[PDB]
């Protein structure tokens, strides 16, 4: 394989919150949030196995980020290389006027390079 | 191979990725 082969899109959203990109909290709604993180991944070896790594991170305004949960998952990959994965962080207390993203890494089991 | 294959999304100004709170 390639080793710059692959893609990962990811889409966040909250629990009995309709809003997407970006999710909107109101102030009153950040007490144990149950955030998901929808990964689409395209041109991963298919029929491998993937350990599936999502980090919740606080943004702070000066771009820097501090982890706040993280997730992992052994996943496998479809025989086509494209599919969806999905991830949930443990819930979690946010801060109101606070920014958030998620971040996403794949590594195959198996050293495929 | 000597190594895994490694995918990732780490961009922090990824709208789809991110959550606004209010407040």
């Amino acid at each position: 394989t390639n080793p710059k082969e692959g893609q990962l899109a990811t889409t966040v959203s909250v629990k009995n919150n309709e809003s997407t990109t970006p999710v909107r909290l109101l102030s009153k709604d950040t007490q144990g949030v149950e955030v998901t993180d929808t990964v689409s991944y395209s041109d991963l070896v298919g029929g491998k196995v993937y350990e599936l790594t999502g980090t919740l991170m606080q943004i702070k305004a000066d771009g820097s980020t501090e982890a706040i949960a993280s997730a992992s998952k052994e996943v496998t990959a479809e025989t086509s290389g494209k599919g969806t994965w999905e991830l949930t962080f443990a819930p979690q207390n946010l801060k109101a006027g606070e920014k958030y993203v998620v971040y996403e890494v794949a590594k195959s089991k198996e050293n495929l390079v | 191979g000597d190594t895994k294959h490694e995918v990732r999304h780490e961009n922090p100004q990824d709208e789809a990725q991110t959550i606004v709170v209010n407040k």
